[PDB]
């Protein structure tokens, strides 16, 4: 084979008897796990044949990468041993490692380096929504009715002080699982609404479902008013 | 199948690795004793449920290997 | 052959395909022993003789300390002429109430105040891109400019495109109502 073969101290100890042709060095070793009792790993440029009793284990947490997100990374890399898959857990952000101590210790350093990359990458994509109101004005109005100075707060002052502070997400108006759960963990205090009179419109901002979601509120809050006449 | 007659468990549990694509790893106390009896390698997972009734060992199959301990 | 070493080295400011074409130009690249990459991971994996193994470990450390001093962001200035409204805040001295009407450049100025965050999608090279779509929304700064009825905005090269999607959908031509 053009790629050299490297064995360990326990792997170069024993002997062998049998017909083992060198026509496919990768397919020969799958039979040599059934004859010699050894394990092997082909990284792409070399073969690492170690002892079967030297198999290690590892429990590594994975912060910013999902379990199915991690599995397609190794397919593109060419380092994935399809003979030795990694053992996943769907609602847990870890994975479990079995194999030769080179391939075991390589993927432990892999998950640590993938998570430190995506800590600098920020996930949130704020978008700006523009709602034209239809049944009321915007901004606070005051009525100088000369017996009492009464104030009437608008839209953008009412739910402004409603969502003040409050590190929390918001729910359901009543009249990729970690990739989603970390954008449905956006703070309700990060909504900021500014009124805008000369188009009678609002300016809102939020993550891409809550700008949908307060517009469910404001659509159910400006009803068309009715006329009452007096005598 | 295969009949074991007073052979050590080091070669016997390696013989499971000679048949199964997933290798078999045993401990120091697990490779110490011996075995005598008919134990066919047609189902390595169903054989070990009988080997908790014959040898007095415990086993765990994670999906890619078998960990047989004392 | 039994002395072959391994190495796991992180790579901060260089991509995996960015690193591979560096060794082709250097002449140090052993085509017999390629480096093992990972497309969504900022590392690489090393196999070979202990001189060539230990050389490329010192290579990735020296390449990353260079590009920390180099800053990636290229702010550009955009100029939008408005068409359907004025600029700047107007006040109406209507002698019953002093009402204020904020312009464009005061409304979305206080909208994006603070907020270390990027901005998304208006509703009415993978690390090289993800670090310029990780620009702060607070770094937008807009100044009104009256005598051409135009705005001055600044941002990284997609968000100056992106707030102009907003302001194009925010100055509609107003309509006339007459009274009797």
């Amino acid at each position: 084979l053009k790629e050299p073969v490297i064995v360990s101290k326990m792997a170069a100890r024993k002997k062998i008897t049998g017909n083992f042709e060198f026509h496919d060095p990768n397919a020969l070793l799958e039979k040599l796990s059934l004859q010699l009792g050894l394990i092997w790993y082909f990284d792409g440029q070399a073969i690492y044949i170690y002892d079967a009793s030297e198999m290690r284990n590892a429990v590594v947490s994975l912060r910013n990468v999902s379990l199915n997100e991690f599995n397609n990374f190794l397919k593109r890399s060419g380092l994935y041993n399809k003979n030795y898959p990694l053992r996943g857990d769907n609602r847990k952000g870890t994975f479990y490692v079995s194999g030769p101590p080179v391939y075991v210790d390589m993927v432990v350093n892999a998950a640590t380096m993938m998570d430190k990359q995506n800590d600098g990458i920020e996930l949130g994509r704020q978008k700006i929504g523009v709602m034209r109101l239809n049944n009321t004005f915007v901004g606070d109005r005051t009525y100088n009715l000369r017996d009492q100075k009464m104030v009437i707060p608008g839209i953008a002052t009412a739910i402004e002080r409603l969502l003040q502070g409050e590190e929390q997400p918001l729910g359901n108006i009543v009249s990729m699982s970690l990739q989603e759960a970390l954008k449905q963990n956006a703070a309700a205090g990060n909504i900021k609404i500014v009124a805008y009179p000369d188009t009678n419109s609002l300016l809102v901002k939020g993550t891409a479902e809550q700008v949908h979601f307060i517009e469910m509120l404001v659509k159910a809050l400006d009803v068309a008013k009715r006329h009452v006449e007096l005598s | 199948g295969f009949v074991a007659k007073d052979d050590s468990l080091r070669t016997f549990f390696d013989a499971m690795a000679l048949q199964l694509k997933e290798p078999v790893i045993v401990s120091k106390m697990a490779a110490r004793k011996k075995i005598t009896g008919n134990f066919e390698f047609h189902d390595p997972n169903a054989l070990l449920e009988k080997l908790s009734l014959q040898l007095g060992l415990i086993w765990y199959f994670d999906g890619q290997a078998i960990y047989i301990y004392d």
